[PDB]
């Protein structure tokens, strides 16, 4: 059932969570990397030198054509390609088979990744946000319409730490997305849940910010201008200007005994550590409250510096252990990306119109601290929050 | 790293 579907993710943070599937009669297996950040089903169907496979129209029995073009951008990357359908499956998930829209991408700038070991994108956001337009039912819609997987799914994802090789990257564990449901086994504690406000990203209420216990005391639209989404397919925890120049000084603040390079806090450039001698109990917790199901009622999610610090290897291939960070700064809105996810167990119950957050089975710990789900809180006003023009 |  779920236990079969556990463990079928793989990847990292910094390039993407993927998983199997199949298209075409006769079937051809893809690697299709998992994002909650966009809504179009596309695969690699022409060479590429990042590309160790692609999909093949013209050997599909199911192959039927649309003969309409598509363009899809991303805040990086991009691609172009032609419209069809077929028929399409998930090995590791459940077991059905569903004809679903699919890009067959022929042209792309800065989409696919060096050794990334995907070759196709499974956009799993709402229509409003599909390329031509909505009318293309996006590949959830799909499932649900034509089979009796209920209309939710999970992710829970992992970053095992040391950095990654791409021989690693294969034999790692990065995740496991639950088709149709919850697995309480890859859970503690309760979920929280925060309401869906829109149906186009999973476009979430941000009602305050904590950094090791102080309200940053902004005005709340300030964290959710013009918006704040769940997006499993981009990296870092990207912040609004405002946001960002006010968490990056209080971090900069609480790890004053140490020096960076400026191009650190940008996230351009590396530091490092005597393996094992990097000091993050001088970096700070970050905590975000999140709207609740129930009237002035929060609820908070803690971020560990563990995860806004994200591991990559060395400038000298040494063992010191080495970071990015992965905050970032946005012109369009939050993004709680995947190192943010990475901590906990994401139930996006699309039939319900909410998302919840439990600890993950998986999170790391640091020795005297803990990512937590904690609430309930109380706060007021919590639809000011929410950014309207 | 990647970036919607």
């Amino acid at each position: 059932s779920f236990v079969e579907m556990v463990d079928n993710l793989r990847g990292k943070s910094g390039q993407g969570y993927y998983v199997e599937m199949t298209v075409g009669s006769p079937p051809q297996t893809l690697n299709i990397l998992v994002d909650t950040g966009s809504s179009n089903f596309a695969v690699g169907a022409a060479p590429h030198p990042f590309l160790h496979r692609y999909y093949q129209r013209q050997l599909s029995s199911t192959y039927r054509d649309l003969r309409k073009g598509v363009y899809v951008p991303y805040t990086q990357g991009k691609w172009e390609g032609e419209l069809g359908t077929d028929l399409v499956s998930i090995p590791h998930g459940p077991n059905v088979t569903v004809r679903a829209n699919i890009a067959a991408i022929t042209e792309s700038d800065k989409f696919f990744i060096n050794g990334s070991n995907w070759e196709g994108i499974l956009g799993l956001a709402y229509a409003e946000i599909a390329r031509p337009d909505d009318s293309l039912e996006p590949f959830f819609d799909s499932l649900v319409k034509q089979t009796h997987v209920p209309n939710l799914f999970s992710l829970q994802l992992c970053g095992a730490g040391f950095p990654l090789n791409q021989s690693e990257v294969l034999a790692s564990v990065g995740g496991s997305m639950i088709i149709g449901g919850i697995d309480h086994s890859l859970y503690t504690g309760s979920l929280w849940y925060t309401p869906i406000r829109r149906e186009w990203y999973y476009e979430v209420i941000i009602v305050r910010v904590e950094i090791n216990g102080q309200d940053l005391k902004m005005d709340c639209k300030e964290y959710n201008y013009d918006k704040s989404i769940v997006d499993s397919g981009t990296t870092n925890l990207r912040l609004p200007k405002k946001v960002f120049e006010a968490a990056v000084k209080s971090i900069k603040a609480a790890s004053s005994t140490e020096k960076f390079p400026d191009g650190f806090w940008l996230g351009e450039q590396l530091v490092c550590w005597q393996a094992g001698t990097t000091p993050w109990n001088i970096f700070p917790v970050i905590s975000l409250y999140l709207m609740g199901e129930v009237t002035n009622q929060s609820f908070r999610i803690t971020i560990l510096p563990q995860q806004y610090l994200r591991p990559v290897e060395d400038v000298a291939t040494s063992q010191d252990d080495c970071y990015k960070f992965a905050i970032s700064q946005s012109s369009t809105g939050t993004v709680m990306g995947a190192v943010i996810m990475e901590g906990f167990y994401v139930v996006f119950d699309r039939a319900r119109k909410r998302i919840g957050f439990a600890v993950s089975a998986c999170h790391v710990h640091d020795e005297f601290r803990t990512a937590a789900v904690e609430g309930p809180f109380v706060t007021l006003d919590m639809e000011d929050c929410g950014y309207n023009i | 790293e990647i970036a919607x």
